[PDB]
């Protein structure tokens, strides 16, 4: 698993960088854009959220309920019993539907370097890396 | 000499007015557009206009 | 009617005070006090979420829900400053609600009292009347192409 | 209502509103932007052509009516220019309502479609648009222009 | 003075947009022009006894006057382009014929104006300029030679 | 002390919907604690004489 | 030679050269210290009024 | 062709992003960067004005010209009658070389890519899509 | 001669007043109006743009022309502070005279008097003197290649 | 090799951007984070400075003994026969191991780029890259 | 006249030409960019050696030319170094004139040149350069340096 | 004992003066003002450096060494206010050295001792103490390992 500490680090970071109010949002659209960037087959399944136009409210609506679902897992994760339970109703909403494997990887990888921005060199990418991954599978 | 210290020191913080509006000089703040000076009348409530620091003049 | 922007602003700060630190645990007591206001008045909700297991109060099934629904709160006020968004995922809020079957319109100006009465318990310095307003125009929508 | 088109709310619709002037070319958007709010109009609702018939609507490009398409837009400037003066803005909304009040034809359901078209509108040439703000002070506008049938 | 014609034009529709401003220096250049008028012609208040004329100060008077200058811009903005200056011009010249107005009043209500745009626009203002413009949009007002 | 009563002279109000011209502030009572010095805890009325649209308001 | 005006609510001396020159340069001074004597003038280009020199003057 | 708002709307925002004096060698300059690390290729025919030094005064003067033209091309689609033309005129100047239709694509995707982090969020991603593409077609 | 960094300014200045439209309208009507002096002048240059269609004034191809030369002297005048660039611009717009078979190095100084005669026009505090200054630098410059 | 001028302007640009104390662990740690992301084969030799987290101490140390040693032959290069053998000096620590020899054009790629950001647009790319090279290719 | 040669003209020469003496080994710099600048002129005219040949320019590492270097190198900073006070840099300059007009050999197109080569030197250590700044100041300088011959 | 702040701030600072100038050059002189003492004393470490050519004082091969001394020593004062990875290179250190036959624990102490008479002779304003404080600390941890 994860340690305790290598938790409450990143609950901790993850504060600080996220941020609050619009703070966010320029988080959330950094990221996806990113990401779409390196990877545009994602476009795809998000053509409900108009995923074309990244900058449009519609996607950054998306994009807000995103990060706060990763909120919670990280707020989640520290306590076993609802991370158990929180993961387990993530893998359920995704399991109905096909996604691949890699988008998360991806995903992931772009948080990191994300957040790597963000937090600078105090980053603990290593807790980061060994706790965001076991949220990644969960769902996955 | 009091009276130049109040001074030099009175004339130096900020005012509540954005550009082109001024103070009535009295016991009230408020402030009214630069303009409207004169009536010829108060444009004031005040009438802070009429008291001579106003209509002085040296100051003219 | 659309809010007012300074009650917004009360409200992105009283609402700073109960959400308050990252962990669970406050959070979690908190929307737990408000939901067993929601059963203890409307006591036919109760059963909408045997999915979440309520019959197990610390389950950790439940509880996480508990914090989902705190967080998607939280998602909410959090984005009354980019109005445009709030209003999409406000929508979709009310989809994911629409879908759930059994929910009535009126439970939710249930769970709106709710808060109203135990908020002001948590936090002191609670402006109950700019919360209610703006939580209102919150659930109406939500409720919204429900009925 | 009472709440709603308060100062601060206000204060922002003046200010965005003004993200709009900046440029001394303000006629050529006035009559751009009145011509279109107006015609919009008269596509959602015909019954309307012949109230602007009188300012030849029907040629949109035609001085007649974008001479028109500034006295209406640049109307709606003054109300929100004294947004900040309720009694003035009062005194100067319900002039706007007898201006309307002769010329029949005109009902309020006009106004409430053209609210809705306003609405639309604003947040295509304002980048930074407050819909709440807005909204709120573009209502107690539309209606004591119209309160007058 | 000179005449009216593209550049002089050019120059005024946008000194005027300095003067003319928003908000309150609105709601004062206008009060500021009317004090100039009224002092000028005395005479002139018993035209507006329908709009308190009588107190300047007066929410409906205010209401006149920022509505007055209202027209004034259409006709500075509007006055750049021919086409559409032509026709708020014939327009006004409408809601006024039938009515015979003096070109005394008129002649006050420039001055006005003009003395008050110089004190709002410090240096940067072509007096001859506005004059003439001013002149050419009050002509089409009056409307008779 | 005990007993003033201040007028406000308003300048600057978003505050109220009705904004008054002015505002009348009476001191009711006064206590100080005999322990404290520093804090003196006060009783006040806040008396305001508005015009609604309807009708006169007052309130205290 | 210089025309001009100064405003109250600005307490800013502005003039410029009055004519026919062409080039003829003009200055800004501001009041505000508050006080009456000193001023922070600046000549500038009676154009783009252009800072040309600066300096803080009294009076005399 | 584009929608009468949907240009004011690019008028607009390319002021505020392309900016005065030095601040467009800078933009001009982070443009042609990102392009050319993207698809070295183009170092090719940008060897005129030294294309391998994208610093030097040679290309900076290109780059500067290069985005002048745009803007022309930009402040012309508001009036269809200049558009069409100023359009007309570019193609010509084109067709004669040969060119790769492609790198117009590119130099797009770009242009986007750094009015993106310029603007922030408040980019209309769609309007300038939607209208700088109609100026490449043109050209191209 | 030399100019003087204060005189760059100044122009950079008073340029911000007559170019500031955003777009095409203001500026062309600038333009044309320079050039109308020019032809009313030296006639004979009038022949010179047949290729964009000067018989045609509204044609929009020869419109498009004004306003490319308006931007190409707006891109020289917002290049005086990166001087070295400048220099370079300056000669690549001399090679785009040069190879344009009937331009006098006359024309220019004409064209020249032309904006000293229009621009003094079209805004107010305009230091005629400083313009004439940094213009001539720019023309000498442009002018001089083709011989 | 070098100009003369072509140093001092490394020499000395080198000196703002590199900078002093933890300024430089920040160069260095923003340098090596974007050559691992674009080139993950390195993190191969790198095992015995914990190369897999370059946020580590470990690495840390490392990343800073390399920005020295660049720094070393940054300033010896003016005088030939120190650089003559300082570059010698570095041929040895390096024939010995195996490597690739791209690694280290990929090595300048970046510190050109990061230096690029550093420096801005005054960065002398070709003055740089004509020296910096000069020390890559002994080393190798 | 006045404006050529301004205030803020000098100001920036003066700002720039700083950029090269931070750090304390100055002597290596103005050597070596003197040594550089000299040879480059006697590259381009050569009946120069033969002026220079009194301080051993034929051996450009040679003290005897370093020292030379400097001199000059380190004369041209007083000239700017005075570009703010025109009466002294007059005066200085004044007497460098002198001191060149009793060396026979030394002509005008020597420092037109010189200038020239200077001018294209300046911009390869200095990141920061304003030609026409700098033209210009040099340009008062090195003319009224040979005016006297 | 230990090291202060501000004892490592003197030091930050005192470096400052020593290693100041881009050049080798000065370095290089100190460095092996330093070296020279640390012979004068202890002339049997002198055989140690055959490797680098000491008997070539301006040999190159040498003096890169000199200059890898100085950097090494610069690389661990601009690593004290980053104490966890000073620790680890402060070891990193001690091992480059253990692999070194011929160094002993005293010729550590001995150069200490060699800095501490030069130094002071090379700027002002020395702090001898504050600097011989942190020199100890950082020597200790790197012989140590050695033995």
């Amino acid at each position: 698993e994860c340690l305790v500490t290598e938790s409450l680090k990143v609950k901790l970071q993850w504060a600080s960088a996220f941020g609050h109010a619009h703070e966010r949002v320029a988080f959330g659209l950094e990221l996806w854009r990113d990401i779409i960037d390196d990877h545009p087959e994602i476009k795809a399944p998000f053509s409900r959220v108009r995923g074309d136009n990244i900058y449009s409210p519609e996607f950054g609506a998306h994009s807000q309920r995103v990060l706060s679902g990763l909120d919670i897992t990280i707020s989640m994760l520290d306590t076993p019993d609802m991370l158990a339970a929180q993961l387990a109703h993530l893998k359920v909403q995704h399991v109905e539907r096909n996604l691949k494997p890699e988008f998360f990887d991806i995903f992931l990888k772009h948080l990191l370097h994300v957040l790597g921005d963000r937090l600078g060199t105090h980053f603990d990418f290593g807790a980061w890396h060994d706790c965001v991954d076991q949220i990644i599978d969960g769902i996955k | 000499t009091i009276r130049q210290l109040k001074a030099r020191i009175s004339n130096l913080e900020e005012h509540h007015c954005d550009e082109h509006e001024s103070e009535c000089r009295g016991d009230v703040p408020e402030c009214i557009h630069d303009l409207l000076f004169c009536d010829g009348e108060k444009d004031c409530r005040d009438g802070s206009d009429e008291d001579p620091e106003t209509c002085s003049l040296n100051i003219t | 009617d659309c809010c007012s922007y300074e009650d917004r602003r009360e409200i992105r700060h009283i609402w700073d005070d109960v959400w308050s630190s990252s962990f669970t645990d406050r959070r979690v007591a908190i929307v737990r006090a408000v939901f067993d206001d929601l059963f203890k008045h409307y006591p036919t909700s109760k059963a909408l979420f045997e999915r979440v297991k309520i019959d197990e109060p610390e389950s950790g099934e439940f509880k996480s829900h508990l914090v989902r629904v705190a967080n998607g709160l939280k998602l909410l006020i959090n984005l009354l400053d980019d109005t445009l968004v709030l209003q999409s995922h406000l929508g979709h809020l009310a989809d994911q609600h629409i879908q759930r079957k059994g929910v009535t319109k009126e439970y939710f100006r249930g769970i709106g009292e709710a808060f109203a009465r135990v908020l002001p318990q948590v936090l002191s310095c609670f402006n109950v009347d700019a919360w209610n307003r703006c939580f209102h125009r919150l659930v109406a929508r939500i409720a919204k192409d429900l009925p | 209502h009472e709440h709603c088109c308060s100062e601060e709310d206000h204060r922002i619709v003046q200010k965005q509103w003004d993200i709009l002037w900046r440029d001394t070319e303000s006629s050529k958007i006035k009559i751009g932007f009145g011509r279109l709010l107006l015609t919009k109009l008269a596509k959602d609702i015909p019954e309307v052509n012949d109230l602007f018939k009188r300012v030849d609507i029907e040629h949109a490009e035609g001085p007649k009516f974008s001479a028109h398409a500034l006295r209406i837009l640049n109307g709606l400037d003054l109300a929100i220019n004294l947004l900040d003066d309720p009694p003035a803005l009062d005194a100067a909304l319900d002039h706007l309502a007898h201006q309307h009040e002769v010329r029949e034809g005109v009902q309020k359901a006009h106004f409430k479609k053209f609210g809705e078209i306003l609405a639309t509108g604003l947040p295509q040439v304002l980048d930074d648009y407050d819909a709440l703000a807005w909204k709120s002070c573009l209502k107690g506008i539309l209606t004591k222009i119209s309160s007058r049938l | 003075k000179k005449q009216c014609g593209v550049l002089e034009g050019l120059k005024v529709k946008s000194e005027w947009g300095r003067a003319y401003g928003s908000g309150h220096d609105r709601e004062a250049f206008s009060q500021a022009i009317w004090r100039a008028t009224f002092a000028q012609v005395p005479e002139s208040r018993s035209l507006f006894k329908r709009v308190h004329g009588d107190d300047t100060s007066h929410p409906a008077f205010i209401a006149h006057a920022d509505r007055v200058l209202g027209g004034l811009d259409i006709a500075i903005s509007t006055l750049d382009q021919p086409a559409t200056l032509k026709e708020e011009l014939d327009h006004l010249q409408v809601q006024h014929e039938g009515r015979k107005i003096p070109d005394n009043y008129f002649d006050a209500f420039k001055t006005a104006i003009l003395h008050v745009v110089a004190a709002q626009l410090g240096r940067c203002y072509d007096r001859e300029a506005w004059d003439a413009c001013i002149d050419h949009i009050e002509d089409g007002i009056k409307g008779h030679h | 002390k005990a007993g003033d009563k201040f007028i406000g002279d308003v300048c600057f109000d978003h505050c109220t919907k009705r904004r008054p011209e002015h505002m009348t502030l009476a001191f009711e009572s006064s206590s100080i604690a005999a322990f404290f010095t520093p804090i003196a805890d006060l009783h006040v009325h806040i008396e305001i004489e508005s015009e609604t649209d309807e009708d006169e308001s007052e309130v205290s | 030679q210089l025309r001009g005006f100064y405003n109250f609510g600005k307490r800013e001396l502005l003039l410029a050269p009055l004519k026919g020159q062409s080039e003829g340069y003009g200055v800004i001074c501001d009041f505000n210290l508050g006080d009456d004597d000193h001023a922070d003038c600046k000549i500038v280009v009676p154009s783009s009024l252009f800072v040309c020199a600066h300096f803080n003057a009294q009076r005399y």
